[PDB]
DNA sequence: ATTGTAGCTGGATGTTGAGTCA
DNA sequence: TTGACTCAACATCCTTTGCTACAA
């Protein structure tokens, strides 16, 4: 339909496939970085590149410790780095254009169509890579990788830095067309790979792009490598900047390069929700093959301060799903401000003179649940608990809401000697939490666990673990299994095992 | 759980030819419906597997 | 024949892209 | 060139133990 295309959105089926594909693609990219990082460490290659660096220059890379002014040492470090940048330009005698978008972000349309057609699979093996680096023949990616390899062969702590460009799963457009004008020149305006070098004297990582921008910098708030401008970011959405080291580390070094990690960039990572958070953490863990150093501490201290200094964003949409902040206006009806708390900042509303909105820190916001809601977490209200908020709700009903500290942990009574469970009015035990299981019984979840118990004629209770909503209307409870006294568990598990005989 | 044939390519493409990821992933994921759920819950497995025989 | 069964959630809130305007 | 709007069509979250009519 034409209206389907007017509003340029896609199906929920697509949303999920894009989200998954994003993840899949991301993993492969990251694994590519990890393997490439290995290749860099190549000993045959190392001893070759080492020769490209004069004694003088080598000495500048390891300057003597300066007591009175450690800054003078940083200076000497930077100097060696600069000279290294220069002789590398000299060494790299041929740069090629990228063949087709290199490792820059592809659009969905590009990917859908890519499968459809064949291409010339110019195979690259580990040896090829080494031979390329030593002759100085290759595209800008190989170039910096070789440069890293050189620095490591001078025993400098040089990282490979890769900004992974999987496709944007936040892009829900059905039409994902791009501007053809100056498309190449704008894509290569910022690199995908670069280098970081550790300054022991100042205890910060130095950022080195010897190939693309040809600069060395000491990132504080701004980085010359974070792509800027709508045009450029069409193929360079910065969101996963990964750092690989000599000792087969792997750190998410994005924080350094993202001015707005928390508002702008979070929205664009698979990490926006809690599932993705853990998922990503797993991928990192799988690539991090070393124990933690004091350097890791220094970098975390830097990142910690970078989060502190980002502060409240300039725009409303950026304070939409923020990890630390909420707009007064976005405080959910089921929430109140913790006693004796104000906003922690304000937001000048772009478009209206003197229009300003109160901003609260998320940590000063308390979540309230109703009597029932709490019970669905095995929690009941304390004796002398007054509620915090009241809401009108239809099934119009004043439902009272309570804070966590008004609640008490629900402990259910023990089962009798015979294992008799005390049950509700429907003849079951409600079990919504491990807490709701009686402390001398067990929950046995199995389609046939009920049948089994009945067969053994032994004392039990069916478990209402959740509710199913449906049909023309109304609700029906999900009986997922049994609660029985612990000493009957193996008897039950046996019966269950041989149900076909019952 | 993949064929030895595809896993050869996947490893070759990932390490030396990531410019050719797009269609190979497209292809493989269409031929391995299970993979979807595998990646979602066991990424470290797929990772270590890709680094195995590397 | 008086039982066995087929057929009758959803509303409040959140997210996405287009388009417009100051 | 900027974001704060409003629009409109979805999606996702919170709900949290049946009821009537009719064929057999």
């Amino acid at each position: 339909d034409a209206r389907r295309t007017s509003r340029n959105v896609c199906s929920n089926e697509e949303r999920k496939r894009r989200k998954y594909f994003h993840m899949l693609y991301l993993v492969c990219l990251m694994v590519h970085g990890f393997i490439r990082n290995e290749w860099i460490n190549s000993k045959r290659l190392s001893r070759k590149l080492s020769n490209l660096v004069p004694e003088k220059v080598f000495e500048l890379l390891h300057p003597q410790k300066d007591e009175e002014l450690p800054l003078r040492s940083t200076r000497k470090l930077l100097d060696g780095l600069k000279k290294c940048m220069e002789l590398w330009q000299k060494h790299w005698k041929i740069t090629k254009k990228y063949d087709n978008e290199g490792l820059y972000m592809r659009t969905w349309k590009e990917i859908e169509m890519s499968a459809n057609n064949k291409r010339k699979f110019k195979t690259l093996k580990r040896s090829d890579f080494l031979r390329a680096v030593s002759k100085g023949h290759g595209d800008p990616d190989i170039s910096v990788q070789g440069f890293v390899a050189m620095l490591r062969a001078c025993n400098v702590n040089a990282r490979l830095i890769m900004s992974c460009q999987p496709p944007d799963f936040t892009n829900m457009k059905i039409d994902t067309s791009l501007n053809g004008n100056n498309a190449y020149k704008d894509m290569v305006k910022y690199p995908i790979f670069w280098c970081e070098v550790w300054d022991k004297f100042s205890k910060k990582w130095i950022t080195v792009d010897p190939v693309n921008l040809k600069t060395i910098e000491q990132v504080r708030l701004h980085s010359k490598l974070a792509p800027k401008g709508v045009a450029c970011c069409e193929r360079n959405m910065l969101r996963y900047v990964i750092a690989y080291d000599r000792k087969y580390g792997c750190r998410d070094v994005t924080r350094r390069y993202a001015q707005w990690m928390n508002s702008k960039v979070r929205k664009r990572r698979i990490t926006k929700d809690d599932f993705g958070e853990k998922w990503f953490r797993k991928v990192i863990t799988a690539l991090h093959h070393r124990k933690r150093t004091k350097i890791d501490d220094y970098e975390d201290q830097y990142f910690f301060q970078r989060d502190e200094s980002e502060g409240i964003p300039d725009s409303v949409q950026d304070l939409k799903n923020h990890p630390y902040y909420v707009l007064e206006q976005d405080i959910k009806q089921t929430q109140i401000v913790k006693p004796g708390c104000k906003e922690c900042g304000y937001l000048k509303v772009h478009g209206k003179v003197g229009k300003v909105l109160k901003v609260y820190a998320k940590r000063d916001i308390a979540d309230l649940k109703s009597a029932r809601q709490w019970y669905m977490n095995g929690r009941i209200l304390k004796t002398g608990s007054r509620c915090k908020k009241v809401i009108k709700r239809t099934v119009e009903e004043d439902e009272r809401l309570y804070s966590f500290e008004d609640t008490e942990l629900y402990i259910p009574p023990l089962a009798s000697a015979s294992g008799e469970i005390t049950k509700n009015t429907f003849g079951n035990i409600e079990v919504f939490a491990p807490t709701m299981i009686p402390g001398n019984c067990c929950l046995v979840e199995n389609p046939v666990a009920i049948k089994a118990a009945r067969f053994l004629g032994v004392e039990f209770a069916p478990a209402v673990t959740s509710f199913k909503f449906e049909r023309g209307s109304t609700v029906k409870p999900v009986l997922s299994g049994i609660v029985v006294a612990k000493w009957l568990r193996e008897a039950i598990e046996t019966a269950i095992d041989g149900i076909e005989f019952i | 759980g993949l064929t030895v044939e595809d896993l050869l390519s996947l490893r070759q493409v990932v390490s030396g030819n990531p410019e050719a990821l797009a269609p190979l992933l497209e292809n493989i994921s269409a031929r391995y419906p299970q993979l979807r759920e595998h990646i979602m819950a066991n990424p470290e497995v797929f990772v270590s597997m890709l680094l195995e025989a590397v």
